[PDB]
């Protein structure tokens, strides 16, 4: 089946995560007059937004990944849910809120086990 | 992680007919099945059916299939998240051996392989 | 019905039980998942383990199942005095329904 | 030899593809007064072209890649050309019109072709 | 310790070195009125020169990383330096001084040393 753009925003995570590459298209090109400079700000502000989320995979080591995995393990703190009652249960639209005030925390162990990483292979590369 | 409420113990007597209500709340009526679900004397508890909102569809066993009347509304949405639905259910050839407590029962999850699981029920009604 | 338990057991405070639940190959066990209920007399019901060893949200780790190619067994590790119930087991797949059993009452007095 | 920009777009599709680095560089440097407004449109012009041709090879599991070897079999149907016919007797600009009706055919393809290839490498990883 | 954005400038090459992710954050986001134009000249120019680092890390083998190895021997022409006497006695602001000349030979040996390498990885699945 071929759901659309944001098809999949009332299903369960597990199947909304098969279908990535369909927001992943439309996030760049979509699905001195008054409408000449209101355009021109829109086409900057989409290149801005990208370059972000394309950012922060890149300091992640996730950098072309859809699918990323990772190395900071599950704090039950963040939610203490069971694997089978999130990806069989919740919607990614209902995720984003639990998650919500954990959100910036993950952001910056994803950032620094990659600089450990990548510091590591440093070393394993130096024999 | 909501209420499922039911209707009070209306006693009537062989031949008839009771209509059994359900009203949900705390959670998305349409995500999941619905499950009837009974504990007479003289057995113990059998599993009546289910029946699922969103697609309407009905699956029950075939010893009640015969005797069955099972319904939904549609939900009222309360939140983006919340709603509040309405599930029936009604026996056809009514007798004293279906005397007993009857419950309704939230599937547990939306995909897998326990949807339609009894998972979050009701409180009871006694029958005849 | 057809899927019979373990009739009754006992236990003791701090100590371990085990429910049995078998049947004919019709309706146990290697092709239908088994699910354990808690069944106060003629109250609310609590699912306490699906799909063979899975247990539901909430539930104490005390709990645990077991699926072999003839029975499904219910363990419930370190009795506490709040475990006095009926308990129920359910064979059943995707597109189904619970084919319920007997029960077993399990007592805890000591 | 360094033949520069476009040098070898009369040469061989197996000889350009040597200078790829050559056409790369230059895609993205180069080889309210009126001239400011024509300037302004024409740098944001070059990079949303860029980022697409990007946002392409991100999504093919390219991301990086000059050469990048690929899941999707060749569909006779395409071209039935035998490949010494095409790396050593073909320049990129007559190939582009004899694929110019099946290329967008083939990059919905090489999309799902990498969704699917990253969710099965996120299977042999759960264990 | 947390130094900061440029907490390192200071600090040894080495030092410096484990705070990468500090600084590459802070590169895109930060640590028809005047101000309007004003401010939208410095949107664009900050995606460009953000682009342009990140064109010369895709064309090196390098999309993604922060440290990478390369393939390129060094030249003793360039500075004939000991190891133990750049990475824990020089800055990263003197050791740019010093390459300032041979910075532009080695950005082009990067290159063709990454389209050889995926040239021969062409080559290595031939089979
Ligand atoms: C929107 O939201 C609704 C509600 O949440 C979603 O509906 C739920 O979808 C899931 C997955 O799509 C369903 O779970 C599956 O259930 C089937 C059981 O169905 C089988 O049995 C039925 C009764 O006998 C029968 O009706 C089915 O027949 C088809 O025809 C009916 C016609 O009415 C059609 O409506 C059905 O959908 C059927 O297609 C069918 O024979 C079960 O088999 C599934 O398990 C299999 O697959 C899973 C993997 O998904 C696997 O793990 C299992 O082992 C097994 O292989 C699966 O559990 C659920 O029943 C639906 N209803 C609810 C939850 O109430 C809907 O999908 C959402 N859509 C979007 C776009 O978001
Ligand atoms: C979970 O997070 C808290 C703070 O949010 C931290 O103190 C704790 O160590 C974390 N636990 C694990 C296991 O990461
Ligand atoms: C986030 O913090 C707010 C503080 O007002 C709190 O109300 C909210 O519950 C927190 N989020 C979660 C998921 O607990
Ligand atoms: C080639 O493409 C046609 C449609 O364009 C398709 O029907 C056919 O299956 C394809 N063949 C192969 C081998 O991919
Ligand atoms: C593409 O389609 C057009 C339809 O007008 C056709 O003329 C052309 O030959 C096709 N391209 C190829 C390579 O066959
Ligand atoms: C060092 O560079 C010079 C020119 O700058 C070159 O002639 C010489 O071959 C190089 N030596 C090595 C070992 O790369
Ligand atoms: C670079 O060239 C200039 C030429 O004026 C020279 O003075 C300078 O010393 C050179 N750099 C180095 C590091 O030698």
């Amino acid at each position: 089946v071929f759901l659309g753009f944001l098809g999949a925003a009332g299903s369960t995570m597990g199947a909304a995560s098969m279908t990535l590459t369909v927001q992943a298209r439309n996030l760049l090109s979509g699905i001195l007059t008054v409408w000449g400079i209101k355009q021109l700000q829109a086409r900057v502000l989409a290149v801005e937004r990208y370059l972000r989320d394309q950012q922060l995979l890149g300091i992640w080591g996730c950098s072309g990944k859809l699918i990323c995995c990772t190395n900071v393990p599950w704090n039950s703190s963040w939610s203490n849910r069971n694997l089978s009652e999130i990806w069989d249960n919740m919607t990614w639209l209902q995720w984003d809120k639990e998650i919500s005030n954990y959100t910036q925390i993950i952001y910056g162990l994803l950032e620094e086990s990659q600089n450990q990483q990548e510091k590591n292979e440093q070393d394993l590369l130096a024999l | 992680q909501g209420q499922l409420v039911q209707s009070g113990a209306t006693t009537t007597k062989p031949g008839s007919s009771v209509k059994i209500s359900c009203k949900t709340s705390g959670y998305r009526f349409n995500f999941y099945h619905i499950n009837w679900i009974r504990q007479t004397a003289g057995r113990g508890p059998e599993w009546m059916g289910w029946i699922s909102p969103y697609s309407g569809d009905k699956n029950l066993a075939p010893a009640f299939q015969d005797r069955v009347n099972m319904t939904t509304d549609t939900e009222v949405p309360v939140t983006s998240f919340t709603s509040t639905g309405a599930a029936y259910m009604e026996i056809r050839n009514l007798t004293s051996d279906d005397t007993g407590t009857y419950f309704c029962a939230k599937g547990l999850l939306r995909d897998g392989s326990s949807t339609w699981l009894p998972y979050l029920w009701g409180q009871g009604t006694l029958l005849t | 019905s057809v899927l019979t338990q373990s009739a009754s057991v006992s236990g003791s405070l701090g100590q371990s039980v085990t429910i049995s639940c078998t049947g004919p190959n019709s309706v146990c066990c290697s092709h239908k998942s088994i699910s354990w209920y808690q069944w106060p007399p003629g109250r609310a019901p609590t699912l306490i383990i699906y799909e063979d060893n899975e247990r539901a949200p909430g539930i104490s780790p005390r709990f645990s199942g077991y699926k072999s190619y003839w029975s499904a067994y219910l363990t419930i590790s370190d009795l506490r005095p709040e475990d006095e119930t009926t308990y129920y087991c359910c064979s059943y797949t995707h597109n189904s329904g619970c084919v319920f059993g007997t029960g077993t009452k399990v007592s805890v007095l000591g």
